[PDB]
């Protein structure tokens, strides 16, 4: 052949269980609104409901852990404190 | 962390625990081109392994058709 | 790539001052000695003879 | 084939993490100076800064983990106690 690939460097990206037809929190889906929301519109009034992503690479709707960082802490799906190193898809 | 504090400067530090993260993932990854390497589409690799949140949204992720030697390549790592 | 397998972390580097072999010959099958220095040069006349400096 | 060879005895060698191009001590390389030398130069009078051996088969500058030996003892990259089991490459 005229031209030939010697070397390549690609980065691999990774995902937890981020699930993304459901919420491991409320069980939706990972946008389509949540169990706090339902209707798209349902008085949004500015605020939000997008994703919420954290250091342990896991997704959940910003609403669903911000309301389960009441009941717990630690992720759900581990046992590392859960962080905000994203927010939106 | 001398200035701002322990808050959007220990994120950096994140970053940095990911740069490790991808650099052992890396050289583990050659080592099993050893045990492996069914195909000769991997002569020389240098794969990196880092997390969404992690680094700025690349973008959508194309989708583009790749080169076949990457193609096994890429194959063997995943 | 057994080491570099099972006990990843070393490097073999590669050397040829050291070490023996014996070389089976062949009216009987009379097995030589190499020490690690006349292997090469006999592989080459092996592969082909009437070769020089 | 006329030779056959049916023995073989290589005594094969190996290296820790010496990493040939950076001394993990000071970071600039196997050779070519420390960081407490800088210029090849600089006032040499003698005395040295070649590459120190351990028995845990590391490398670095004979005096950056001679320098190393006043903060710690036990070789960096592990828990054996650091040997001089050579000086120079
Ligand atoms: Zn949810
Ligand atoms: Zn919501
Ligand atoms: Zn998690
Ligand atoms: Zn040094
Ligand atoms: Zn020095
Ligand atoms: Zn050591």
């Amino acid at each position: 052949k005229r031209f030939e690939v010697k070397k390549w460097n690609a980065v691999a990206l990774w995902a937890w269980d981020i699930v993304v037809d459901n919420c491991a929190i409320c069980r939706n889906h990972i946008m389509d609104l949540c169990i706090e929301c339902q209707a798209n519109q349902a008085s949004a009034t500015s605020e939000e409901c997008t994703v919420a992503w954290g250091v342990c690479n896991h997704a959940f709707h910003f609403h669903c852990i911000s309301r389960w960082l009441k009941t717990r802490q630690v992720c759900p799906l581990d046992n590392r404190e859960w962080e905000f190193q994203k927010y939106g898809h | 962390k001398t200035e701002c504090g322990c808050q959007f400067t220990s994120k950096l530090e994140g970053m940095f625990r990911d740069m490790s993260i991808s650099n052992t993932t890396m050289d583990e990854f050659r080592q099993h081109l050893q045990a492996t390497g069914v195909s000769l589409g991997g002569v020389d690799l240098t794969v990196r392994v880092l997390t969404t949140g992690y680094w700025p949204t690349q973008s959508a992720t194309p989708k583009c058709n790749i080169p076949p030697a990457p193609r096994h390549a890429f194959e063997i790592f995943r | 790539r057994f080491y570099l397998a099972k006990h990843s972390g070393r490097q073999l580097t590669l050397q040829h001052h050291m070490g023996s072999a014996d070389l089976n010959a062949t009216t009987r099958k009379h097995i030589l000695q190499v020490s690690t220095f006349q292997m090469t040069i006999l592989m080459l006349f092996n592969n082909r003879e009437k070769y020089t400096f």
